[PDB]
């Protein structure tokens, strides 16, 4: 299902790279990135800050997000 | 056999059938050939996302000609040190790059007729703004998830721009109820599309009240995951007679019954209120209201660089002629 | 006759009807003892009041133990509560006659409109003409439909007066009936609306004739007991 | 002498009743009712001395059964054909 | 007479 | 480069001045303007921009200041040499429009335009639409005008709209054209007519002014398809409107007063047709229109006087002639109106309701009842029998003149009454005849109305249904001696009163009650009230030596039926066994003794004064002659 | 000619009136001279709710008319 | 109907009247003023545009151009590019189109000094900015 994992992080903000089922996935777009209200009306839920930062193209329904202090 | 005869409408001609690589391979021919490679029409449209080249590369082939230029989540790490003439272009996209500031306002100290413009997830400040505000003829805006801007260079930038009518600023985290104030007292009352959604304890309602008495024409409004927008938001709300999209997901203190309210606007055609009303009642909420989508476009479209297909290498319609495949 | 009309128009507030709105749904606070209303169905309030800091329900009148707890749970009011419902019914259609009658202006322009519309649409003046007095006699039947109830509320009531309300209540539904036939279908059926507004208007003022005659017969034989 | 050879005369057809007007509808009993004029009345005859119609008559004793003239029950004593 | 919380949920 | 320069000018200057021009030259003119901008031209098209300029200000000083059609002649001739050769010109050089004009960032063609608006900013674009004017002023008579001067002077100016970058080549650009020629065109126009009009309005009538304003209408309108170019066609048609009628209102009304009171139905229709096509002027003609038929139908009856109140044929006659006539009118001028045909409805009631015969008779409830009577004697059975043909358009007729009127209650009342009259003594003409008017009755004024008449009718059906029933039942009782038939009426519908006190002597008792057996017991309860004072019957009086027959009422039926014992009664004998009240009585004997049957003390005295008490002897007297039996005494 | 309202320490209050006001604007009023909660009030006249939408002759409130205040307590 | 071109050489190709109506110079040529000589243009290669033109009467009127040229194209070099040189003169728009692809599709995939050498276009510019250009565009 939703699998998440530990809190990598760089060096000031915090990152925590999820992983989403086909329903869920199949509709990330290559154009551009969600904004956070954005995917939380598509209904993936976790803490204040984590906006979707960045796409990588070798997993392409696969999120990573990021999140201030 | 005589090349040398060939003039440079014809040469021009054949330039204007290749593709970027074997283009910048011939333009190392000759001098006369340097000249033909650079016309203001050959580098009309140019599309480079993804790279970390050079800023006075880019500031070159950004004089040479650019109406509108691609280049959204790429970076051009290291500072600018050659100005030239404000730039012609007019169709500027920067969502989600990754560029620092002192490079950011070597280039767009430069901006003349931005038309359609976007700048997410970059870091600003208010002298970038200030700078930004020569723009008077700009558009459609997308400013969102900006850092450093202060609301008095804001609200300068709003005044000096004037063809506001679409405007995406949502999950910049330094927005307050005093920058909505600064943002509906310094906008052009004639916006249509605006975005101001995420802000729960940021906003407040009495500036929605001031933004809806001096703008009763906005169509495309959201402040959805706005909490502290409470149920007499939705009277001024009913208020606009014109608006289309609304979108308020994620407001706990918001009931489907009242929203039921903003139903009784005719005007109104698509409603973005995931959260706020559980499965098996909006049906309910279709029934008694047959003229409305409700939750069924997950996403604007306000001046966003691309949507749909999932290819998309057109922008706004603008499909760009040079890339890399 | 005009005592109770005076009677009725003298309300100043009805000056005892607002009594039974008080004795409908206000209870005086336990602290800070004021008319009160609750609204709702959530039956957990709190008196919001400035200087009040006590908590209560509506139905407890009295500890605040119970909603929260499981100590009490709440262990003439309809005697008149139903004639604020007669009288709200009855100054309520009084005041929808009142309020239907100061707008014969607007409905003059409209079906003057409405007639030279139909003028050029192939027929004479005499569409004119029959609008016209029907627009008249429907003004005229509700200008003595709201007399008769102002009449129906003061009196006791006995065997005739059912009769009466049966036939108040006949008219007002045909009067209701012919404005919306007149304010519906201007638009082409224009033959058959023509027969149906002749026959609704011809009953119409038929059947307030018979009112008037039944009014003045029951004051000549003297059955009215008020 | 004889002279009788000829005759032909008019009767006028009228109910077997003192004043006419039904109490309910008030319209002249060989009238006809409410709905009867509004879009086939009978004459229906009380145990008292009293007839009104059909369509006046039957709602008014679904509703409640007196005599509506004088405090009594209701129960019919002659149709009317 | 406050919901849906957008906290972090469980692994 | 400067070598090919001279020749491609002698090309250039050849290509002017059309001496034919060859092929081969035409390639070695291209191929000198290829060569050349393949070498980036900016100076070739500098070249030709000054030559253009030189060439047209050396042909502008020839040929200037010449007044009237020569600049026509000259303008129009140099006109079209000049745009065919720089087409050709344009032809010669595309290279330039090609590459070079491309960068625009001038066309040769719009070139030459430009350069050619010079020569129109002249007194050229003041001598030449001056004169342009002047020869279309020949409107009124010499009409060798040559339109081709007109025609080549119009596209100039249209193809000289300007075009230079004004957004791109845009070609039917009017400008030039609506501010050089057309202003000064509709100003002379409005000056022309403003002039004719009122010299015309001096020395003629005015039923030939709307001919000759029809014809300068169409004369406008014909022209500018031939001249001139076509947006002009609403605006010189509102400009003549506006002048040759909109300014003579006041003359156009005074005239159709006269017109009006005369009865010319042709040329009211061409002052129609004038004031029609100017907007919203016509309501001073609907309040002439309306006056007037009030008027004259109001005289036409007054025609007639009291001599036609007694008489409902003449009054309804007259009326609905007078409608007819006009309508007649109407039906030509305003072309099936709907505001006309007001005017004509509002008079038409305004003196139908209230007018000379309801003058005198201080009853504006008369007119009614006289149209009622005149249906009445439409419908009776009259001896020259009216066919259907006429008997339904004559109804159509009668329903017109009424739909007018609006006192129907009176109406109600009077021919409920008649057809009463005429039901009960059986006197109709056709019942399908009937039928008709009451349909159509109905549906003039919905089924409240008809609904007293309609009992009236299915009331009568029932009777027929119910008498030869009884006769049925009548087979097994054997009436005494008598043909019985009854008429057996509701008691709401028809307008009679109860009875007149009477005793039914003993013959038709039998009869009486069987029948009323029959029927009483037939249906469950119903209370007939027999009324005997219009109840007809025969008399066979066989005392006498002729055996003579009298058509007589029940009434005289007592009292003779009196007569079968004794033949010499008394007054008051009679009056105890029959009941009569004085004045029946009264009116009873007198019409007794208008024939002799009857005689009295006397034989031949005065036999309509006398009024004896009943101390007075009634005689039959015995040997009596009679000119007929079978006499309807009544 | 004024409109009188009863405040709920007693003392029926007194104002200046047009008789084409709007209900808001009477709350308004009323809040001016006392501070109460402009939300959370009805109206009540002559035993019937005025609501906010329409005018005074409209409920027939004419001078020299009182009418009565009510509070919305929402729990 | 007909008409006939002189070759700048002397040669004459009779050619009918609607076969050389494609020429836009020609076509205005016949439209006013309606033996040519044309100068500017190789007898042979005026026997090559007028087979290209006659094969193409029927016209209706990279980027996948037709087969046809790439059998009728397969010819030396010089007379490809006088080739393209009189369909600029003539201003046969489809050849010239035709012919602009071909080269574009003739220039991909060599180093500059074969595309000087082919072009036979002489080097100036050069052993002193060559390097520096190939920085100003190092990224490729
Ligand atoms: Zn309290
Ligand atoms: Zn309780
Ligand atoms: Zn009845
Ligand atoms: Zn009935
Ligand atoms: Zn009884």
């Amino acid at each position: 299902q939703i699998y998440y994992s530990d809190k990598y992080d760089d060096e000031e903000f915090e990152y925590r790279h999820v992983m989403l089922p086909k329903d869920i996935a199949k509709l990330v777009p290559k154009t551009h990135l969600m904004s956070e209200s954005e995917w939380r009306n598509l209904g993936v839920q976790q803490s204040q800050g984590w906006v979707h930062y960045m796409i990588h193209e070798p997993e392409p329904h696969i999120l990573l997000f990021r999140r201030p202090l | 056999v005589s090349w040398d005869s060939l003039p440079d409408e014809l040469l021009l001609g054949i330039f204007s059938c290749l593709c970027l690589p074997e283009l910048l391979k011939v333009s190392g021919v000759c001098k006369r050939w340097y000249r033909l490679a650079s016309d203001e029409s050959l580098w009309q449209t140019l599309d480079l996302t993804g790279k970390n080249l050079h800023p006075d590369v880019t500031g070159r082939l950004l004089s040479q000609g650019v109406i509108a230029f691609r280049c959204p989540r790429s970076f051009m790490d290291q500072p600018l040190a050659e100005h030239f003439s404000p730039f012609r272009v007019q169709h500027m996209d920067l969502s989600n790059s990754v560029i620092e500031v002192s490079t950011l306002h070597g280039i767009l100290s430069q901006c003349s007729k931005l038309q359609n413009l976007s700048l997410e997830g970059l870091r600003l400040s208010d002298p970038i703004v200030n700078t930004l505000a020569k723009n008077s003829n700009l558009v459609r805006l997308n400013l969102s998830g900006c850092s450093g801007f202060s609301e008095f260079a804001l609200q300068t930038l709003l005044s000096s721009c004037s063809r506001l009518d679409e405007l995406n600023l949502s999950w910049c985290f330094d927005f307050t109820e005093k920058h909505v104030q600064v943002a509906v007292a310094h906008v052009s009352e004639t916006i249509t599309q605006l975005n101001l959604s995420g802000y729960r304890k940021n906003l407040q309602k009495s500036d929605l009240s001031t933004l809806v008495r001096r703008c009763p024409n906005l169509v495309h409004l959201d402040l959805s995951d706005s909490v502290m927008l409470k149920n007499d938001c939705f009277q001024e709300f009913f208020q606009l007679n014109y608006l289309q999209h609304l979108s308020l997901s994620r407001c706990y203190d918001i009931i489907p019954e009242t929203l039921l309210e903003l139903g009784e606007i005719p005007t109104l055609k698509t409603l973005q209120v995931f959260g706020i009303v559980p499965d098996g009642t909006l049906q309910l909420l279709k029934e008694a209201l047959p003229h409305l989508q409700i939750n069924c476009s997950h996403f604007t479209t306000i001046a966003r660089p691309t949507i749909g297909n999932k290819k998309n290498q057109e922008i706004w319609g603008i499909k760009c002629r040079l890339t890399l495949q | 006759k005009c005592k109770w009309l005076k009677k009725w128009i003298k309300k100043c507030d009805d000056d005892s009807e607002t009594s039974n709105w008080i004795a409908a749904n206000t209870k005086e606070c336990p602290k800070c003892h004021v008319t009160i209303e609750k609204d709702g169905g959530c039956n957990h309030m709190v008196c919001r009041n400035q200087n009040c800091k006590a908590e209560f329900c509506w139905v407890c009148l009295g500890p605040w133990e119970p909603h929260g707890s499981a100590w009490y749970n709440c262990n003439a009011q309809e005697r008149s509560r139903a004639a604020l419902q007669r009288y709200l019914f009855y100054c309520n259609r009084y005041m929808n006659h009142m309020q239907s009658l100061r707008a014969a202006h607007k409905l003059y322009a409209q079906v003057k409109q409405k007639m030279e519309e139909m003028q050029q649409h192939n027929m004479s003046w005499i569409e004119v003409q029959f609008l016209k007095k029907a627009v008249d006699v429907l003004c005229q039947c509700r200008a003595t439909l709201m007399y008769t109830y102002v009449f129906a509320f003061y009196l006791k009531k006995n065997n005739q007066s059912i009769i009466f309300e049966n036939n108040q209540a006949d008219l007002e539904n045909a009067t209701a009936v012919l404005s919306g036939y007149l304010e519906r279908d201007i638009s082409d059926s224009l033959q058959d609306i023509k027969q149906k507004v002749q026959d609704k208007y011809r009953y119409c003022e038929s059947r307030r004739r018979v009112l008037l005659q039944h009014v003045h017969e029951g004051y000549e034989k003297d059955l009215w007991e008020y | 002498r004889f002279e009788v050879k000829k005759w032909n005369a008019v009767a006028l057809w009228a109910w077997d009743i003192v004043v006419d007007n039904c109490a309910i509808c008030r319209n002249h009993i060989m009238d006809l009712c409410i709905e009867c004029q509004a879009n086939e009345c009978t004459v229906a005859w009380g145990v008292c001395n009293h007839a009104f119609h059909f369509h006046c008559i039957s709602r008014w004793l679904k509703t409640r059964q007196v005599c509506p003239l004088d405090n009594r029950e209701w129960e019919f004593q002659k149709y009317g054909h | 007479s406050a919901g849906s919380v957008e906290q972090t949920p469980r692994r | 480069l400067d070598q090919i320069w001279d020749d491609l000018r002698a090309g250039i200057q050849q290509v002017y001045t059309r001496q034919s021009m060859a092929k081969s030259r035409y390639m070695e003119l291209y191929t000198h303007v290829y060569n050349y901008c393949t070498s980036v031209g900016l100076e070739l098209y500098k070249r030709l921009k000054e030559f253009l300029k030189n060439y047209l200000t050396n042909l502008l000083k020839d040929g200037e200041d010449l007044m009237d059609e020569s600049v026509l002649k000259f303008y129009t001739q140099q006109w079209e040499d000049y745009r065919f050769s720089s087409k050709v010109l344009n032809g010669i050089c595309a290279y330039l429009n090609r590459h070079w004009v491309r960068r625009e960032c001038y066309e040769i063609y719009s070139l030459a335009l430009v350069t050619w608006r010079d020569c129109l900013f002249r007194p050229l674009n003041k001598q030449v639409t001056n004169a342009v004017l002047k020869l279309i002023e020949k409107e009124r008579n010499g009409e060798t005008i040559n339109t081709r001067l007109i025609s080549g002077v119009v596209q100039s100016y249209v193809e000289l709209g300007l075009n230079e970058d004004d957004a791109f080549a845009k070609g039917p650009t009017l400008t030039v054209y609506k501010e050089s020629f057309e202003s000064q065109f509709l100003a002379d126009t409005e000056r022309f007519y403003t002039r004719e009009s009122t010299e015309f309005l001096q020395q003629n009538p005015v039923t030939e002014y709307m001919k000759k304003a029809e014809a300068r209408l169409l004369e406008e309108q014909r022209r500018v398809q031939v001249y001139l170019h076509e947006s002009t066609q609403d605006e010189l048609a509102r400009k003549c409107e506006q002048v040759l009628i909109e300014k003579h209102l006041e003359i156009f009304h005074t005239e159709f007063q006269n017109l009006l009171d005369a009865d010319k139905n042709e040329d009211l229709g061409r002052m129609y047709n004038l004031v029609s096509r100017i907007q919203d002027g016509l309501g001073e003609l609907k309040k002439l229109l309306e006056t007037h038929i009030h008027n004259q139908g109001l005289a036409a009856i007054e025609k007639c006087g009291e001599a036609a109140l007694n008489d409902p044929k003449m009054y309804v006659q007259t009326v609905l002639d007078v409608h007819k006539k006009y309508n007649a009118l109407v039906m030509s001028a305003f072309n099936n109106d709907a505001g006309f045909v007001a005017a004509l409805d509002k008079a038409c009631g305004r003196f139908i309701n209230n007018n000379a015969v309801t003058k005198m008779a201080q009853s504006s409830s008369k007119s009614p009842e006289l149209l009622a009577r005149y249906c009445d004697s439409l419908l009776k059975k009259s001896s020259k029998n009216p066919e259907e043909a006429e008997l339904e358009d004559t109804l159509n007729q009668v329903m017109v003149v009424f739909k007018y009127i609006e006192d129907k209650d009176v109406f109600q009342k009077f021919y409920a009454k008649m057809l009463a009259k005429r039901l009960v003594h059986q006197n109709s003409a056709s019942d399908d005849a009937e039928a008709s008017m009451i349909s159509k009755l109905k549906q003039a004024c919905g089924f409240e109305y008809t609904s007293k008449l309609q009992r009236m009718f299915q009331d009568i059906g029932v009777s027929k249904d119910l008498n030869e029933q009884f006769k049925k039942h009548l087979t097994n009782s054997e009436p005494l001696d008598l043909d019985f038939s009854i008429q057996v009426l509701s008691s709401g519908s028809w307008p009679f009163q109860q009875s007149c006190t009477f005793a039914l002597p003993s013959e038709l008792e039998r009869s009486y009650q069987r029948f009323t057996a029959f029927y009483a017991s037939r249906h469950s309860g119903r209370k007939l009230t027999w009324l005997y004072q219009l109840s007809k019957g025969e008399l066979v009086t066989n005392c006498f030596k002729n055996r003579y027959t009298l058509q007589a009422s029940t009434f005289q039926m007592a009292i003779l039926l009196q007569y079968n014992t004794e033949d010499a009664y008394t007054v008051q004998q009679l009056t105890d066994s029959t009941q009569i009240k004085m004045d029946i009585l009264a009116q009873v004997l007198q019409i007794l003794l208008k024939s002799k049957l009857l005689v009295l003390e006397d034989e031949n005295a005065n036999v309509d004064e006398v009024e004896l008490k009943p101390d007075t002897l009634i005689k039959l007297y015995l040997g009596y002659k009679n000119k007929k039996l079978r006499v309807n005494i009544n | 000619m004024q409109i009188f309202v009863k405040t709920l320490t007693g003392k029926t209050i007194t104002l200046e009136v047009e008789p084409s006001d709007t209900i808001e604007n009477v709350k308004a009023k009323i809040q001016d001279k006392e501070g109460i909660p402009p939300d959370q009030q009805r109206l009540i006249f002559a035993g019937k709710q005025l609501e906010d939408g329409r005018t005074l002759s409209d409920y027939n409130i004419q001078k020299e008319s009182t009418l009565h205040l009510v509070l919305r307590l929402r729990g | 109907p007909s008409i006939k071109l002189q070759s700048s050489d002397g040669e004459i190709f009779e050619v009918d009247v609607e076969i050389a109506k494609q020429s836009v110079t020609i076509k205005t040529m016949l439209e006013d003023l309606g033996p040519v000589p044309l100068p500017n243009v190789n007898a042979a290669i005026l026997k090559k545009v007028i087979q290209w033109c006659t094969h193409h009467k029927d016209d209706p009127p990279t980027d996948d151009i037709p087969v046809w040229d790439q059998e009728f194209l397969k010819v030396d070099q010089g007379t490809l590019f006088e080739l393209i040189l009189a369909a600029n003169y003539l201003d046969i728009k489809g050849l010239l189109d035709v012919t602009c692809k071909t080269v574009a599709n003739m220039i991909k995939g060599k180093t500059p000094e074969e595309i000087r050498k082919t072009f036979n276009i002489k080097n100036d510019f050069t052993e002193e900015e060559e390097a520096q250009v190939r920085k100003e565009n190092q990224w490729c």
